[PDB]
RNA sequence: GAUUCACGCAGUGUUAACGUGCAAAUUACUUGUCAUAUUUGAGUAUAGGGGCGAAAGACUCAUCGAACUAUCUAGUAGCUGG
RNA sequence: AAGGUUCCUAAACAACAUUACUUGGAUUAGGGUGAAUCGAUCCUAAAUUACAGAUGGAAAUCCUUAAGAAAAGGAUUGAAAGGGAAUAAGAUUAAUAGUUCUUAAUCAAGAGAAUGGUAACAUAUCAUGAACUUUAAAAUGGAGUGUGAAAAUCUACGGAAGAGUUCUCUUUUCUUCUUAACAAAAGUAAAUUCCACUGAAAUGAAUCAAUCAGAGAAGUGGAAUUUAUUGGCUUUGUAAGAAAUUCAAUGAAUUGUGGUAUUUUUGCAGUCUUCAUAAAAAUUAAAGGGAAUCUUUUGCUCGUACUAAUAACCGCAACAGGUCUCCAAGAAGCAAAAUCUUUAGUUAAAUAGAAUAACGCAGGUAAGGGAAGUCGGCAACAUAGCUCUGUAAGUUAGCAAGAAAGAGUAGCUCUGGUGAUUAUCGAAUCAGAACUUUAAAGGUUAGGGGAAUCCGACUGUUUAAUAAAAACAUAGCAUUCUGAUAAAUCUAAAAGGUUCAUUACAGAAUGUGAUUUCUGCCCAGUGCUCUG
RNA sequence: UUUCACUCAUUUCGUUAAAUGUUAA
């Protein structure tokens, strides 16, 4: 698993065709966007809800998105 | 009776040499043209400890005179050699310590070690620690020279036998008194199985010719002919004298 | 301690099964079979071992191909 | 104190059977197989350990980056920087001497 | 610390007074430091029997079993030097 | 042992297979004298020497 | 190749127990020893007038002043028993 | 290793486990052992075996690269403890699990002629590099001291949740508060080695110890490597969604920060020690040289159950005997000692009940005397830790020596000494003073001492199973032969074999037995030798 | 009749059977 550091690395990651699955985890403070690629599981820790919403707009429509919360799926 | 331990030693079962950590064969390089009509320069890369022998061994590195590459030798260290030294071998080599020269180019009274008894056989005589042989005389009539062996014997050799100038390192090794049985046990780490030597008189009549009766004694003279069969040849063989010397 | 006690350390095999005779007579360190005389081409037979000859010889097995030939 | 067991079938504390006990979830301690300690490169002349090259197993240099197993210098990775300076002086000074010694002395 | 048993006091009282006196001469010279014939520093210490290494000077020298240079190996170096000079000139 | 050769394990399996008894139907044949397998052994009774 | 204790080991004494035994050599206390002439596993080498032995004729699969096994062999007996 | 189905489940108890058995490692019948990453397979070590050759009447022996029209160079085997490409956490089964499932990775084989820094040296592949050669790694003893880090134990601050005690008190005692492989790089360590500036004497620098310096110290500024995966520790992705502790009837709650304490493990740094110098190959990288011009597929064969022992192994057995290892809590103490407890395991391990005779086996005590017993203080008793004082003759001057001998030691309440940061914080250790008592090492653990004589010098070894010694060994002393085509010596023979990878400071064969002192006279006899 | 001189069987060795011998240069 690799951690991306800024937004522009994960905007570029999503618009590529190599995505395989996205899981969104909501925690007490932050939100993690664990994009599952072919090799690694890249994740982005965001601390602003507005920035989190922008990421969900950029997610393609043919890809499955899983939302995880205080209860495991 | 049984077979005495001297007989069992010739079989070589537990009496084989403990030569596993030994460095190699310490000898001169093979004789060729450049050692017979020119000189080769060798570099003393390192000086190392060969198990089972008192003298150190030098890792000399000659260039290959006919091909491209190196030629790694293993000499016996003359006392004085150091790492990074240059040594020259050949008929035209200078008379410096560590240089290998034919025995005929050395002046009278010079000191050589690791002498060849027969040309091209890469060293026979004067190889132990501190030992050396001295050149006595030359004979240009038949190209033969006389040297004095470290035992005091005089030997005649062909004048083209090679030898290294100097004294073998590690002198005075045997002047330090061993003190403990443990130290003598450690001496034969890279040698044969011979150390704890039971007296024959302490044995039994089957095991040894000395195996005595109600008093520990030999009972017959301990000086024997050279032609005694193995098994009864114990003591002193062909002894011309005995007792303490005055 | 030459009796009961010294038997505890016996856990190392000396012989294992042989490929040619099927018996546990293959000496691991001698690399030969004590019974059928392995890699030696000829089978190990002796005249003093007359019982050993009547235990493994011709006619003690299936005779898969010789039973037809002699019957023929 | 939680006591552990060897995971593999080796049962002797040989050099290749080194283990490290680490902690895991719930207070359980598991067994990790730890690597052996290697040696670095040495100068071919003075036998001193070179700088800039890591001390890892010989096959692990295949996984290393191509620039992380040698130093960008003549005889890099085989000779110390002092081992090389004397090489240059020997090559130059001796050749200079052989120009005044022979060649119309 | 000791009156007349300098280094062989580690042997205690169990090898004969003479044998401890004899080994004292060798054991002092075996562990002693010698003047290095190249860098002239008292920094040569024995590694093995017959091998001596200059510590702060990067050299290995072949010498005696317990001393850097023996008496027999000292007159030989001079003897060869004299013969070398005589051979060159006439 | 835990570690064993391939052929040795199959000769161990056959020894397991031969440690069985006479099936009941075989005992009901006319003129039958085979009731028990006298080549039977148990791990703690006799070691099979292999 | 100093003095000791401990995990272990040995086997000084009781000439204790046991002595158709827990055991075809063991147990208890006591004693000695308890890392460099140390302890120990696996692999490997040495074979019967042979090997191996810090040497007791000790050890060489409960077998040793010449192993075990089979053949010569139903060895011979002026001796003993029927 | 050895065993081999002994593993698990169900039915069932005739036999077996010195009574019995519903129990069983016993009877019957089914079920169970899943790997690209763990091992074998691969490499070589001591050693071992082939074709051709050599030897032999023969069977067969020798040789292992030397003898060969054989093998760029030397053949086969030899390690489940030596070397080696790569996998971890959680869950799951009546039983397999670094093997299955979920999740997350890694490795191999593929398929799609450069910059920067003074320098040490540095740049997600980058940034070409053939033949040939070299270097390094794999790959190398032990002791002891200091120290970095992790874990465990202990402890300080701050809480959350649950349990125990509670007529006598106790803001109390106890349990949980966790995190993998592989990677990232906010913050930040210890040690060593190098680089640049400058040039040390009024010599400095530094350690527990040392040790270092004009072929250049200390100072300042840098570079590199090591520290159980990337980069050592905290932290981060993994990853809280797991797991642990609670509550409710699947769903909810929390998961701070420290320590100048101890142990273990793991490295590092120099010191000591050797007539001891403490493996090789497979395999990999780099250099010198200048020839040439992210996605996806596959990862085969075999072992894998169980015991590993006061019941699965070897001893005829469910035998008090024997058999190689890994992990390892509290008290107390110098102590991994004796003694007691925690997690885990077990209460059965060749049958019991009653009575409480003699003679026994094991453990004890005793009036007065004190070895008078006996071959003999055999057996038992006795001294015993720590602190202080004190300690003979003799001596190889090192020891004797814990010589011998004498004094102190408890509990409670206090006082002082030994540090760190600028008053607070911490370490168990030493000394001292009053008071009280049953006057204190002694529950356990825990040397009897002295004066002489004989032997062996010492540490060591020995008759497995009646002798552990004064016997053997030992270092020391001494004698003999041998120039290596030799000496000794194995073989029937042998371009055969051992000491010998050797070379007189060596090899081989012997006697005496440390040190000190001394080794007297005899060459007729028997040996051995001679240049006669 | 030992006493010699050569090598040609023979003995003992060394290497990668790698400049031995005689002229020339």
């Amino acid at each position: 698993p690799k951690q991306v550091q800024e937004f522009k690395q994960i905007l570029k990651l999503l618009k590529s065709g190599s995505i395989r699955a996205v899981r969104v985890k909501t925690n007490g403070e932050n939100t993690k966007f664990k994009v599952r690629c072919a090799k690694y599981l890249y994740t982005y820790i965001c601390a602003d809800k507005a920035k989190a919403e922008e990421l969900k707009k950029a997610i393609p429509k043919d890809i499955h998105v899983v939302e995880i919360a205080k209860k495991a799926p | 009776g049984r077979r005495t331990l001297s007989q069992r030693k010739g079989r070589g079962s537990i009496f084989k040499s403990r030569s596993h950590h030994k460095l190699g064969v310490a000898q001169h390089r093979a004789i060729d043209f450049f050692e017979r009509h020119s000189t080769v320069r060798g570099l003393v890369k390192s000086i190392e400890h060969d198990p089972g022998r008192g003298a150190p061994l030098a890792r000399v590195v000659f260039r290959n005179p006919r091909q491209y590459g190196l030629d790694k030798e293993l000499f016996i260290c003359a006392e004085g050699l150091y790492s990074g030294q240059y040594i020259y071998c050949g008929s035209k080599a200078s008379l410096h310590i560590g240089n290998v020269l034919p025995i005929g180019q050395c002046p009278e009274g010079t000191v050589v070690c690791n002498v060849e008894s027969k040309p091209g056989d890469r060293g026979i005589i004067a190889r132990a620690s501190g030992n050396y042989a001295t050149v006595i005389s030359h004979n240009a009539d038949n190209e033969t020279t006389r040297i004095r062996l470290p035992s005091g014997a005089k030997k005649t050799l062909k004048s083209n036998c090679r030898a290294m100038v100097g004294i073998i390192a590690g002198g005075g090794r045997t002047e330090k008194p061993i003190l403990k049985a443990g130290v003598a046990y450690r001496m034969y780490k890279a040698k044969r199985t011979t150390w704890p030597r039971v007296r024959g008189v302490a044995m039994n009549p089957v095991d040894h010719p000395h195996g005595g009766g109600n008093h520990q004694h030999v009972g017959h003279p301990t000086t024997l002919k050279r032609s005694s069969p193995p098994g009864q040849k114990a003591g002193k063989v062909a002894a011309r004298r005995t007792g303490l010397i005055r | 301690t030459k009796g009961t006690s010294c038997r505890g350390t016996r856990h190392n095999k000396t012989h294992i099964l042989c490929k040619r005779c099927g018996k546990r007579s293959w000496h691991l360190q001698k690399q030969r079979c004590a019974s059928c005389g392995y890699p030696d081409a000829k089978m190990r037979q002796y005249a003093w071992g007359y019982k050993a000859l009547r235990r493994r010889t011709q006619g003690t097995g299936r005779m898969r191909h010789l039973k037809i030939a002699l019957k023929r | 104190a939680v006591r552990v067991t060897y995971v593999r079938k080796h049962s002797y504390n040989t050099k290749s059977n080194g283990i490290r006990i680490v902690k895991t979830a719930g207070g359980n301690m598991t067994v990790q197989h730890r690597q052996k300690i290697s040696n670095g490169v040495r100068c071919g002349d003075c036998g001193c350990v070179l700088a800039g090259i890591r001390h890892i197993r010989p096959h692990q240099y295949g996984w290393l980056g191509k620039s992380k197993r040698t130093v960008t210098r003549a005889y890099g990775g085989v000779k110390c920087h002092k081992c090389v300076q004397k090489k240059i002086l020997r090559a130059f000074l001796i050749n200079e001497h052989n120009l005044i010694k022979l060649a119309a002395a | 610390r000791t009156k007349k048993v300098g280094i062989v006091g580690k042997y205690g009282t169990r090898y004969g007074a003479s044998l401890r006196k004899v080994i004292k001469k060798i054991e002092i010279a075996q562990h002693s430091k010698y003047v290095c014939p190249f860098c002239c520093k008292e920094a040569v210490r024995r590694t093995a029997c017959g091998i001596w290494e200059c510590k702060g000077c990067k050299k290995q020298i072949a010498g005696g079993a317990y001393t850097l240079s023996t008496i027999s190996g000292a007159t030989v170096r001079s003897t060869v030097r004299r013969l070398r000079d005589a051979k060159n000139s006439q | 042992t835990g570690h064993k050769g391939f052929s040795y394990k199959l000769k161990l399996g056959k020894k397991i297979h031969q440690n069985r008894g006479v099936p009941q139907w075989f005992r009901m044949k006319t003129g039958n004298t085979i009731n028990y397998n006298f080549k039977r052994r148990h791990w703690n009774r006799r070691k099979m020497g292999m």
